RNA sequence: CCGAGCCUGGUGAUAGCUGGUUGUCCAAGAUAGAAUCUUAGUUCAACUUUAAAUUUGCCCACAGAACCAAAUCCCCUUGUAAAUUUAACUGUUAGUCCAAAGAGGAACAGCUCUUUGGACACUAGGAAAAAACCUUGUAGAGAGAGUAAAAAAUUUAACACCCAUAGUAGGCCUAAAAGCAGCCACCAAUUAAGAAAGCGUUCAAGCUCAACACCAAAAAUCCCAAACAUAUA
RNA sequence: GUUAACCGUGCAAAGGUAGCAUAAUCACUUGUUCCUUAAAUAGGGACCUGUAUGAAUGGCUCCACGAGGGUUCAGCUG
RNA sequence: ACCUCGGAGCAGAACCCAACCUCCGAGCAGUACAUGCUAAGACUUCACCAGUCAAAGCGAACCUCAAUUGAUCCAAUAACUUGACCAACGGAACAAGUUACCCUAGGGAUAACAGCGCAAUCCUAUUCUAGAGUCCAUAUCAACAAUAGGGUUUACGACCUCGAUGUUGGAUCAGGACAUCCCGAUGGUGCAGCCGCUAUUAAAGGUUCGUUUGUUCAACGAUUAAAGUCCUACGUGAUCUGAGUUCAGACCGGAGUAAUCCAGGUCGGUUUCUAUCUACUUUAUUCCUCCCUGUACGAAAGGACAAGAGAAAUAAGG
RNA sequence: AGAGUGUAGCUUAAAAGCACCCAACUUACACUUAGGAGAUUCAAUUGACGCUCUGA
RNA sequence: GUUAAUGUAGCUUAAAUUAUCAAAGCAAGGCACUGAAAAUGCCUAGAUGAGCCUCACAGCUCCAUUAACACCA
């Protein structure tokens, strides 16, 4: 019987030369996770087509920002495969009520709150 | 006494309840008896398949009638032919339950040993009619000494840490990397990457 | 020729009604079974049928706990005299714990 | 979510049981079944000693298995010396045992001999039967 | 799927290979108590328990049995009284507060009075009402008294030596 | 046109069966079963629709479910917004393949039968054409742009050169068995040659070796894209 | 049981009689043998296990006869 | 063969879970007679109907089993109650054969012919040396087995067709494969020669006439260089035959009371089409006689190659 | 002579729980009912008696 | 291949369990001897392996054997 798939936890840790490999650190984690959808739902089971529909994936190649809790984390560890995860780092902390307007995304997760259309 | 017995068909002790095929008995690597006892070479399996009795008298034939017997010995590692099979008669339509029994085979999964020998010789000494009586079995299968085989764990064990190729079969399969499992099987799992059906792939790693 | 015949019975549905956790009013069922799986605890009576029917309200629980039979159970005696000396049996119970109180004091009249 | 690990806190089939010469190499007999023959030409001592044998096992911890008894011959005084006549009948009662220790028998045997009652022939043998 | 025991299993110290050759419970009042002894083991799995929780003396004890043992001469073996009134004029010196103070717990009397942090009374305390003018009906640790048979104050006596009390 | 004439009438006989069922647009929409002279059907359940009232539905974590593997159930937090109940209904209930656990059969079938999950009956790209595989879904215009899936790799067997005398036709047993019919033993001459490892003899006898020495493919109309080893992923 | 005339032994209402025969007559069958042919699973004449023949469900021969169905000598003719 | 009910496996750990799937069982018995009355709450054989369990109370002491069954209407009796192996077991209150004299509605949902899938069965090639072959595994044959390939048999499947895909042999014309019968070239031989056996390569060309049978087949006579294996809708019926098989008649034996029925046999039995489209419609082999000669070979018997010359015969074109 | 030391047969018992015995049943054993026998080697943490071990 | 039927003294039949009667065979008793007639006796794993009970017995597992079925294109 093809049924539902549940990962053993020794997979879901770091070894150290992972943490040379990407920029991550044990210490001070990420707050936020980036989850974009790259990959259609559909021959993909039930509770995936679900899954991403609770994660508000519906529209491949867009951006959800995500709590870095355990129990969001566990929601992600059954669609691991189609999404991709990047960890909000912000260079400026979060936006005030008059910075909430001008902002952008900036793929490789680094989420500007001064966002001009000015060259450097 | 140093000669394989006269191994009999049917056993004298009947079945009267016919069991399914229960297809998990040459599936993977064996729990049963996949080493070496008062031996020194004998026969490994590379590949799961049933055994008749033509083939036991096959071997009791091509291995007594080319070993002396002042001088080196033989031992059995399986049993006598104990699960059933069933067959119809010919020229039946599908339908009406199983058949009689017709004849008994003994199931033999990879890696198990069939024929072990001992005594006062070499290798070399028993490979001949060994790879005679190994090309003749009903799955891939090979001569074996307690020191090759050793070796030949050696090697895929070195196998196993000399690959630069970062994706395994144990680092996808188990995490579900790409939602492979839906493809796979859960005996991919356990067996490995290595097992696919009845036959066992040596050289993948 | 099809020898075989008769079992077309259906299943029993019989199992855990009510998981532990689960707040259970009175006379509510909890388990249905034959061959004995779980033993009646504390406040949980048993039907012919070996039901566990729930006798007072409130919230199940399932324990291991040593089983010691009744004298009379000549089934089990049986076994008892066989077990050897560091031997205790350890069957498996289903308790209820009483969520309300079986009465409060209340002031009806001032004489 | 459960068989799970409090698999197995209740299982009466290991615990409990189911359902010859013991070869032992080596300290050669450490004996299967003997049978110990208490023949009398009382019936009464006879089945004393039986249960001081029954007795003396279980408090040495040695296993039997059957107290059993052959049955009981008759047997008239031989009439042979005028001829004289009186029945004096012989009964039997046999102790079985199952182990031993092979290093401790003759302590076993000695008390036996030691503890012997008055008119009471003692035979140890093997087994071969029927009441 | 198999996840791994975490305390040490029951009945795990005893199976070995010779089953014949163990002791074996012949009774049942052997396994019974043997049995009642399990429910006060912590036990890691789960519980029923869990949801619903000198010398001078000596000698003068094995000088008196002595006489005892042989004076009766075993006649009222196979017949005594042993007097109901000597009887308690010894244990309330002696384990009368051992055993008041498991009725003052089983009443909850330290979870109320002292909030815990029991005591053992030490100085036994004969106090009687005056039912009439005669009998007077005592008050022990845990007795039945109606208010009628308390309307006056009683008599308190306690044969020791400045005191306080409170009802 | 006779297994029972023809014509009128009952008669628009009836038909669980076949065929047909005529404007535009948009939205929701898929098959657990139980009975049944029933399996070409219908009724109820499930699914679906619509309108409503009302509150939790999914996803889930420690704990937890039995003695004789994948997994499941229960399940707060958590992410989300659907769920239950009432009212009114029809239609499907003659289904395929793929993966997985199986069963029957030949461990045959584009075979039959259940279960978990897909897709298919629904558009689009790819695997040549293609229901089912892989990519992908909510729609329009564009003579914009980044992507997904997405192109089979293999080519394989050389080999030693030389030297050879003897106790001895080793004992036994054999018409005869002499290294070689079968047994027992397997020492010993020189440097080095086995009481012989394949031959070859009726037995012999001859050749050698061992030792010194020397340094994978075959079927029936006509093969089947064309081709191409080297300018920078 | 001695291919048996013969013997034993049941059952039955009676145990297929005369005939006739590999037939228009289950199968074994292109049965065996003679004639016909250079060569005959065809045709004729005999042999009977016909093991499912048979007596007015008529049986067996035979004279004439047949747009019957198979066999044939001789001629003869694309 | 089965039709209903229950337990176990498949269905390994809530539940469910098919089968003309594997194994067992049930259509009761026994003991009390409070096997009394009422009443919260639940479960439930995937619907319902049915079933199940049951605290409190009233009244009294002081049920085991697994299944062990049957609804409504009805038949009784004054009532309570009781009635089917209605076992086709959710039950029609009581109804069997046969149709080839058949008819109608349909179905490729469903069979025969054919196609297709498979390769159990079949055929061939290998691997392996047991054994034959006087010795000798391999000139030749081959057991126990193993791996691939073929799709000619007998099967099985039921995917196209039932608002028709016409069938067995034969005639006519053949096309292709090569797994070659001969003709050609080689290798080996337990090959002296003549013969043969076998392996590789070769598909240019050809592969007879009859008696019997519907016959493919098979048997047999006469031949020849040889009288090949197959496939092509078991090639080809808008080219033909209908003798079989395959309708209505009829007999004989058998089954059946009868109607009727028979891979059991036998006589008889309508075989349609005026061509719309595609396609199409003129391009040498072998045998034998002679000679070589009775030479090579063998001891003879017997007996050739290659070289030469001559005659035919069929095919093609005139 | 030195050393380990010291509760009735056993005790991570502190006057105990087990062990043990004799009847009654049981062929016996057992179960059970009845009954039974019992100990901190000797004076204020130390001392001298009891075994055991290490000795000549 | 499927159902159905049968298993006997030595041969056949029987008897609702238990097991007969009739030939065959074994002795005998009569005329010179057989035969015949009789009389004694003998001969049954009731075709299989267990016993749920106690089994020709009543259900298997059987192992032999016997008929019907092997179908109107
Ligand atoms: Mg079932
Ligand atoms: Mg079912
Ligand atoms: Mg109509
Ligand atoms: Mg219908
Ligand atoms: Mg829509
Ligand atoms: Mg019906
Ligand atoms: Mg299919
Ligand atoms: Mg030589
Ligand atoms: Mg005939
Ligand atoms: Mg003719
Ligand atoms: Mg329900
Ligand atoms: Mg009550
Ligand atoms: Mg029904
Ligand atoms: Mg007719
Ligand atoms: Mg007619
Ligand atoms: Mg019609
Ligand atoms: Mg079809
Ligand atoms: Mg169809
Ligand atoms: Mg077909
Ligand atoms: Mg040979
Ligand atoms: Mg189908
Ligand atoms: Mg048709
Ligand atoms: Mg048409
Ligand atoms: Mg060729
Ligand atoms: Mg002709
Ligand atoms: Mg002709
Ligand atoms: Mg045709
Ligand atoms: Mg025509
Ligand atoms: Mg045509
Ligand atoms: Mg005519
Ligand atoms: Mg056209």
């Amino acid at each position: 019987k093809f049924t539902r798939s549940r990962i053993p936890e020794k997979v879901f840790q770091a070894s150290p030369e992972d943490h040379e490999k990407y920029g991550g650190d044990p210490q001070n984690p990420h707050k936020l996770h980036i989850v974009t959808r790259i990959k259609s739902t559909r021959r993909r089971p039930y509770w995936e087509k679900d899954i991403i529909k609770m994660l508000g994936l519906e529209k491949a190649h867009t951006p959800q920002v995500h709590k870095n809790i355990p129990s969001v984390n566990a929601k992600l560890k059954v669609v691991k495969h189609l999404i991709r995860i990047k960890p909000l780092k912000l260079p400026q902390g979060l936006p005030a009520e008059e910075n909430m307007s001008n902002t952008c995304l900036k793929s490789t997760g680094e989420l500007v709150v001064q966002w001009h259309l000015k060259p450097v | 006494k140093p000669k394989l017995r006269f191994i009999e068909r049917a056993p004298l002790v009947p079945k009267v309840r016919r069991e399914p095929k229960n297809l998990s008995d040459i599936r993977g690597p064996s729990t049963e008896a996949t080493e070496f006892t008062e031996g020194n070479f004998a026969i490994l399996a590379l590949g799961g398949g049933y055994l008749h009795w033509g083939h036991f008298e096959m071997m009791r034939l091509t291995i007594n009638r080319s070993m002396d017997p002042k001088n080196m010995f033989a031992i059995w590692r399986v049993p006598a032919p104990f699960k059933p099979i069933t067959r119809k008669s010919v020229g039946h339509r599908m339908g009406g339950g199983k058949g009689a029994i017709d004849h008994y085979v003994t199931p033999v999964k990879a890696g198990r040993l069939v024929v072990e020998m001992g005594g006062r010789c070499e290798f070399e000494e028993v490979q001949g009619f060994l790879d005679q009586v190994a090309h003749k079995l009903p799955f891939a299968a090979k001569a074996v000494s307690r020191g090759t085989l050793e070796k030949m764990r050696k090697d895929q064990e070195e196998r196993e840490r000399n690959n630069q190729n970062p994706w395994t079969f144990e680092r996808i399969a188990t995490a579900n990397m790409l939602g492979i499992r839906k493809v796979l099987s859960p005996y991919d799992l356990t067996h490995k990457g290595k097992y696919w059906g009845k036959f066992y792939m040596p050289k993948r790693v | 020729s099809s020898k075989n015949l008769g079992g077309k019975s259906s299943g029993r549905r019989q199992g855990i009604k009510k998981m532990e956790g689960h707040y259970v009013h009175a006379g509510n069922i909890i388990a249905t079974q034959r061959h004995f799986r779980w033993h009646p605890g504390a406040h949980v009576g048993v039907g012919k049928n070996k039901c566990l029917y729930a006798l007072e309200e409130g919230i199940v629980r399932y324990t291991k706990e040593v089983y010691v039979p009744h004298p009379r159970n000549t089934e089990a005696v049986d076994l008892i005299t066989r077990l050897p000396k560091g031997a205790v049996l350890y069957k498996t119970f289903v308790h209820v714990v009483p969520a309300k109180p079986e009465g409060t004091f209340k002031l009806v009249a001032m004489l | 979510y459960k068989t799970k690990p409090t698999h197995g806190i209740g299982k009466y089939k290991h615990l409990i049981k189911a359902e010859v010469r013991a070869i032992n190499l080596g300290t050669d007999y450490e004996y299967g079944v003997l049978n110990i023959h208490l023949t009398a030409y009382d019936m009464t001592l006879a089945e004393s000693y039986a249960q001081y044998v029954h007795n003396l096992c279980n408090s040495l911890s040695i296993k039997v298995e059957e107290s059993y008894a052959m049955p009981t011959k008759t047997i008239e005084v031989l009439q042979l010396q005028m001829l004289l006549d009186s029945v004096l009948t012989t009964h039997e009662r046999v102790v079985q045992i199952s182990g031993l220790s092979a290093t401790f028998a003759e302590i076993f045997l000695e008390i036996i001999q030691s503890s012997l009652p008055e008119g009471v022939r003692l035979s140890v043998k093997e087994h071969t039967e029927e009441d | 799927r198999r996840t791994p025991p975490l305390g040490p299993m029951p009945n795990s110290d005893i199976d070995l290979s010779n089953l014949e050759r163990l002791e074996k419970y012949r009774s049942f009042d052997r396994y019974r108590r043997r049995a009642e002894q399990e429910a006060q083991a912590p036990h890691w799995w789960r519980t029923y328990r869990e949801y619903f929780g000198r010398t001078q003396q000596l000698l003068e004890r094995k000088q008196a049995i002595q006489e005892l043992r042989a004076n009766v001469e075993e006649r009222a073996a196979r017949t005594a009284s042993v007097p109901l009134d000597a009887v308690r004029a010894e244990w309330e010196r002696t384990c009368g507060p051992y055993h008041k103070q498991r009725l003052a717990e089983y009443y909850g009397l330290y979870r109320d009075l002292f909030h815990g942090a029991t005591f053992v009374p030490r100085v036994p305390l004969h106090v009687a009402y005056a039912v009439g003018e005669d009998d007077l009906m005592p008050v022990y640790c845990g007795n039945e008294v109606t208010p009628t048979e308390a309307a006056q104050a009683p008599e308190v006596t306690y044969e020791a030596e400045l005191w306080t009390l409170l009802l």
